[PDB]
């Protein structure tokens, strides 16, 4: 009833080779079946090389799905995708711990420690865990990149039920959008970071609004679009309309009218996930299978 | 003379003088007991405990005695691993004799339990270091000990609101002791978040009306571990009051031992960076006996860089000190939270001469961009460092308005921003503290910590 | 060696103002502060 490790590898190979490009239409099929592969690994209590390889490439497929579903207008809500991606990252982390305890090594560990650092980008638990790993994992360029993103995303004014604000956070939104455009940024990591575009933009406009005097003119949409890297004007107009930011002159945002202090409005659903044009352009220049194979 | 019968008399009457796993204190008696107990099977030892006169009619107590007889019979002093099953089994039985508040000889068993707890913690570390050769997972022994001490901790109940006596039951006497032992275990196994429950249920279980009524050393260690926990969750003020009160309480202790000086050093290793994040700098006078001159020089270099607004200085200091800062979980929080203080002092020195001395009320973004060109120095975009680093990827002199906006939002700079004018307006005044208030007061007012005196 | 370097407190048999009042007022001329003041003078001079 259950697949041994080598045919789980054969099955994931089948998926990477045949069904990646059926996305976005095959998103539910692929997510369910990949989850079935991981479940077959748990059925046999197997944390061997096949489980590592499968969970790794499955994580990458989740990261690709995050961008594909959002570029199109198919699904909107990526709750299950982020949940199974996170659980797969937890599995990979535990297996990395057991392999290190046994004296072995995993060549792709650093990459998925970075992804793990991006799964819960405001949870200090993952900083705690990343600080006790070996120096070659910690100083790896991917882990360094994820750490930089965790620093620039930190915000002392981040508001959400159950989240304790921490001191002296950076809220470096400008640096965030500078790093998102970096050609050295791995594409799948970017796909993971696109999940926080709306939050980072909201707290950027909030923090900026607190610095403007009462009679300050509305901020033009050009400045906010270059500052927050909006794909087009319709996106910043829908953004202001979502957070009830008054649009004056059809091209300016009156930031003092922003009455919300939390990115998550109490009653309405979150604004649909968005993407960056640079990362989509980078996706059209490579292949899905290439990204999934590292 | 039958030494097993004798030991069973002593244990049956609460005399636990020879009830210990430490062979450095029990070696000869345990050897005699081992020679006399050879021959008898497990059921015969169990019968020896069951039918012994004056033996308390407690199943867990008799299980403890029988487990100690099995230990004494089968112990191999030449092999700590071969004897580990007997040792840990007996330890678990001994702690099991403490779960019931009215267990037989509970008050006499508590000191035995603390003693054996220290012993079994040392042995658990020793055996955990050989986890690869023993085919065990990392920290398995010590984690088992943590589970045992956790059940013991859960068994300790709060005082009855209308208690009939002032008796401090021995389970309450070792409450803070058990808290610090368990939390220390959680730190050594590198899972310190498990301290959460232990920190949440400590005060509700305590019968003492004031936290200062415990032994002051246990208070110091508790504030040390709680501050380290808070700092693990990036709660800098909450950690700071704990480190500060810990070091003060340590200053009150008479300097009997060198280990007290090293403990004070352990406190300072966290209190200095935590304070520096909150805009506080120590006076090295009362810290001379606890810190070497080189450590003082290091933190003094960082003190200069933060004091005069040198971001590149701060990042260089963190880069050179990266390893030991990561070992003490200090690199990330400093890398994240020192910059805003350093910026605050930078624009402090800028606004001082520009506004209070030169009488210019306006701060053009170009001026602050040149100042940031001097302070930040090189960035990821700049040539000569083509790979991104936590020390060159975060701070850029192009983001003038962002730095100003975070300074104003943190309450460190009282000013208005004009993005379309590209300038920052402060209040026309000669007093610099009206524009840039004291940083520690602002931070502590925005982030009020919990009561430094717990209760 | 490990007992003295580890962060866990050592066991010992059981038996004040230490902070700067204000380091903003006590100003000392720093090297970096000298180059920053010179940069303020040069900027003040190029933007007359």
């Amino acid at each position: 009833d259950v697949r041994p490790p080598h045919i789980l590898v054969k099955t994931l190979d089948y998926i990477v080779d045949n069904l990646l490009t059926t996305l976005p239409e095959s998103e539910g099929f692929l997510w369910d079946r990949m989850r079935s592969i991981r479940q077959d690994f748990t059925y046999q209590n197997y944390s061997g090389p096949e489980a590592v390889d499968c969970n790794e490439r499955i994580v990458r497929i989740h990261l690709l799905i995050l961008h594909i579903m959002v570029k199109s207008n198919v699904e909107f809500s990526l709750q299950q995708e982020l949940e199974q991606l996170h659980k797969s990252l937890i599995t990979l982390s535990e297996i990395y711990d057991d392999v290190r305890s046994s004296g072995g090594t995993c060549p792709n560990e650093a990459e998925f420690r970075a992804y793990a650092l991006l799964s819960k980008i405001r949870d200090p638990q993952y900083d705690e865990n990343i600080q006790r790993l070996p120096k070659h994992i910690f100083q790896d360029k991917l882990v360094q990149m994820a750490l930089c993103f965790r620093r620039v995303i930190s915000n002392s004014a981040y508001t959400e039920r159950g989240f304790v604000k921490t001191e002296n956070c950076l809220n470096f939104y400008a640096r965030f959008f500078q790093l998102m455009q970096s050609p050295s940024l791995p594409l799948l990591m970017g796909f993971f970071l696109q999940m926080h575009l709306t939050d980072i933009r909201f707290y950027a406009l909030r923090a900026l609004s607190h610095t403007l005097n009462k009679k300050h003119k509305p901020i033009p949409f050009i400045y906010l679009e270059n500052m927050l890297l909006f794909n087009n004007r319709q996106e910043i107009i829908e953004f202001c309309n979502y957070y009830s930011i008054e649009i004056i002159n059809g091209d300016a945002a009156d930031l003092k009218t922003l009455q919300h202090y939390s990115h998550k409005l109490s009653e309405t659903q979150p604004l649909k996930k968005t993407y960056l044009t640079c990362l989509e352009r980078r996706l059209q220049k490579t292949t899905y299978k290439g990204l999934i194979n590292g | 003379m039958d030494m097993a019968n004798q030991l069973l008399d002593e244990l049956a009457h609460g005399n636990f003088s020879h009830l210990t796993l430490n062979l450095s204190q029990n070696g000869r008696e345990i050897a005699i007991l081992q020679k006399q107990l050879t021959g008898f099977d497990d059921k015969q030892l169990e019968t020896f405990v069951e039918q012994h006169p004056a033996m308390p009619n407690d199943t867990r107590f008799k299980i403890m005695c029988t487990s100690f007889l099995n230990y004494a019979r089968d112990v191999d002093p030449w092999s700590a691993w071969s004897s580990s099953d007997l040792i840990f089994e007996f330890y678990q039985c001994l702690i099991n004799c403490l779960i019931n508040d009215n267990a037989p000889h509970i008050e006499m068993l508590i000191p035995v339990a603390t003693r054996e707890t220290e012993f079994i913690i040392n042995l658990a570390g020793k055996l955990d270091s050989f986890h690869l050769q023993l085919h065990t997972r990392s920290h398995q022994f010590l984690s088992h000990i943590s589970s045992i001490l956790s059940r013991l901790f859960n068994s300790i109940k709060p005082p009855r609101g209308n208690a009939s006596s002032t008796n401090i039951p021995g389970k309450q006497r070792i409450l803070l002791y058990l808290v610090n032992k368990l939390n220390n275990i959680y730190f050594r196994i590198e899972s310190p978040q498990l301290c959460s429950n232990i920190f949440k249920n400590f005060q509700p279980k305590s019968m003492l009306a004031h936290f200062n009524e415990y032994q002051l050393d246990q208070q110091i260690e508790y504030r040390y571990l709680l501050g380290r926990y808070y700092l693990l969750n990036s709660q800098v003020h909450n950690a700071f009051v704990q480190f500060n009160e810990a070091f003060q309480s340590l200053l009150n202790l008479p300097l009997t031992n060198q280990a007290i000086t090293r403990n004070g050093t352990r406190i300072l290793n966290y209190m200095i960076p935590t304070g520096l994040i909150l805009g506080k700098m120590v006076k090295w006078g009362p810290l001379r006996p606890f810190l070497s001159q080189e450590t003082i020089d290091n933190w003094s270099v960082l003190y200069k860089h933060v004091r005069y607004g040198n971001i590149q200085g701060v990042s260089l200091w963190l880069r050179q000190n990266e390893r030991h800062l990561c070992a003490r979980q200090l690199l990330i929080v400093l890398l994240e939270k020192l910059p805003m203080v350093t910026y605050r002092n930078l624009i402090k020195t800028v606004i001082k001469s520009w506004t209070t001395e030169w009488g210019q009320n306006k701060l053009p973004y170009s001026l602050i961009e040149r100042v940031l060109q001097l302070s930040i120095g090189p960035t990821f975009e700049d040539p000569g460092a083509q790979e991104i680093t936590i020390y060159n990827g975060i701070h850029s002199p192009k983001n003038v308005e962002n730095v100003l906006v975070t300074l104003i939002n943190l309450g460190l700079l009282r000013a208005n921003c004009f993005p379309q004018l590209q300038l920052c307006v402060v209040k026309k005044t000669t007093m610099i503290q009206e524009i840039v208030p004291p940083v520690n007061e602002r931070i502590t007012k925005m982030f009020p910590a919990h009561s430094h005196v717990l209760w | 060696k490990s007992l003295e370097e580890d962060d866990e407190f050592e066991d010992f048999p059981i038996d004040t103002n230490i902070w700067e009042e204000n380091w903003d007022d006590v100003e000392v001329d720093d090297d970096f502060t000298n180059e920053l003041k010179a940069e303020l003078d040069r900027y003040k001079r190029e933007n007359q």
